[PDB]
């Protein structure tokens, strides 16, 4: 089986908000 | 000059493989240690940090620390033309906004090299801290592959559970649902079979399916994977490569 | 509720590719004697008969008889996620919709549970008469798939003409014509390589190329397949499924 | 030499034409 | 009356597999000497030459020299009728409208005669001049074509350079810069394997890679390939199908 | 993995034509 590529979830937190420069 | 002379050129291969349809640019920092890339995804939603030290080439000299801006999708186009047991130099020339890579065969009467424009870069860093977390799943990499992407026909997130039993990756979708229960396989030696939960206390995440599935394009790069959770914390996905570094993705859960 | 296990699950999954291009939704009786499917395609053209009998299942339980609707793609897509090895269980409540599958490694390590939705439909039966074929051919499935294969190309619809000393498969179309010549040999020693004929009188007959192509899709469950033969009379193509049951398919040829 | 996928020719008669419903 | 029974009929599939995508149609021409053919490509840049003599079929007879206006697709489309495995007989009668091939199996079981519909064709000869040329290589076929594959990745064009320890493919454009070096080899073993280059003068000229990767599709007709060229003189690409002829491309070089 | 890519004519590129007269 191939992947079935999905949508990116709308709860979806970017990681520069749990990482700090 | 920066020379470096990689044995196993296949490593590089697999590498770009894994980052060309994540990051279309990134920083390559050269040091004398090593060469460490670090970057977001162009949807700046995962993070991607690959750590190849210096102790596991043939051959690295590094006249001085170096910032390479690459346009990783022409880096991952000149390495595709690379041989599998291609002995494999990449060379950097101190005033050069310009990479030189080089690919030798064990054939021995052929040998192909080319030249990529460098471009200047700003380079922002998060710092990631060391850290403990709660469950750590050691299973072999390609089981991983599979189940993201069998289950990304059932829904658009994952869900990982992990005790002391085993793990259970489940989904649902408009379709119906999906558990898939892989318990745990640490006594036998299963060097590489095997399924290890060195869990510190339960954890139960949501993961984008779409994301794990970029990742598990380091899938050649090793026999196993290792997942690192603890909740409202991002998810490390790790990917060894031999005795040289790894390839670690980061990427944040629900709520 | 119903409960039927089968080691070689190989075999669900080659089933429903056979059928999902003919039809997307059909409904599947379950009675103590197996699993039965019959269906027209969505065309209204051919007609598709499938029976996997309950002495081929490690496990049959079957309370009531039931009419599980399902969506053909659907219970692909889950069927695909299963591994080659695995044994696939199915297991249904009575009066309910839902339909579970439960998908067990060879290694006995991990263990896959799908919930499919079911769905409301409701078909039309053909009474199919039993009756006496003035042909039958019994040859590979492989060289069946090829010779429509290769017509395809050459025209729309293939002639098959029966004859004691073999059997001739023909087309013509813009490109020009074609006759493929299958002799009669029931000399040799494998009989999954043979090619014989069973015969009561010569036919001849013109068939669509388009439905065909489509049946032998069913083409990896046998290593082969039987065409039976009347003028003015479907056609029945099928392929045994181990013992354990049929595939047929039924196909009307010209005037 | 994949298939070709022919259509349908004119003088097909369904199924539905040899057998009864229901 | 033309009739040539080639047992090893998987080189008519390869030459046509060859052909197709640069030429759509084409004069075979026969004669008692064997079946030879010539044509430009569609857009009119490269000649492309095919020679089959009579000596290398296990039967030829032609009695009348015949020209055959030919679609190389829909002859494709026939030749994939016919196992690599099976033998080919082609047969046509004098100011025939049509072309006939048979295809015999190792068993002869099956036994498979199409009728190709020909065409009339407005085309007259290019004379070819006999010429000594600067530099002639010889190298492994899949060699020649991994390398105007790897660099057409590079570039529109390739530079081909030519000296007499070993001779050199490079290109560029916006991703960078490449050098492909093959040094001339002592061997012996293999032949296959060899490299070797004669030189009367030094080369350095340019070509499209668009029609060099069209000619490699040639690869599968010989292990090793021919290269021939002299300055402002147009190119000679060569695959020499065993023992009986021979399929040359002829190219145009930069100014 | 490496495919053709399968590129543009040059502009500059002169057809057989100019450099083989017919018979």
């Amino acid at each position: 089986n191939p992947v079935c590529v999905r949508p990116t979830p709308k709860w979806q937190k970017g990681i520069g908000e749990f990482f700090r420069l | 000059m920066f020379e470096a002379r990689l044995v196993q050129g296949s490593i590089l291969k697999k590498v770009l493989e894994a980052l060309k349809d994540l990051i279309n640019e990134a920083c390559w920092d050269i040091s004398s240690s090593g060469v460490n890339l670090q970057s977001m995804d162009s949807s700046h939603v995962s993070l991607v940090q690959l750590t190849l030290r210096s102790e596991g080439f043939d051959t690295y000299r590094c006249d001085r620390n170096l910032a390479m801006g690459v346009n990783l999708t022409s880096m991952s186009k000149i390495l595709k033309c690379a041989g599998n047991e291609d002995i494999i130099t990449l060379r950097a020339e101190d005033n050069a906004d310009t990479l030189a890579l080089v690919f030798e065969a064990p054939n021995q009467e052929k040998v192909s090299d080319y030249e990529m424009k460098l471009m200047d870069l700003d380079v922002e860093q998060l710092g990631i801290p060391e850290q403990e977390y709660s469950c750590v799943v050691k299973m072999p990499s390609g089981e991983f592959a599979r189940i993201c992407r069998d289950l990304s026909h059932i829904g658009d997130a994952v869900v990982i559970s992990c005790a002391k039993d085993g793990v259970k990756f489940s989904a649902s979708g408009e379709l119906g649902n999906g558990n898939i229960k892989l318990s745990q396989t640490s006594n036998v030696d299963k060097e590489e079979e095997a399924v290890t939960i060195e869990m510190n206390e339960p954890v139960q995440l949501t993961f984008a399916l779409r994301y794990l599935n970029f990742f598990t394009k380091a899938t050649p790069l090793s026999s196993t994977v290792t997942l690192s959770m603890s909740a409202d914390v991002p998810l490390v996905v790790e990917y060894k490569i031999a005795d040289m570094g790894h390839l670690k993705y980061y990427l944040a859960p629900k709520i």
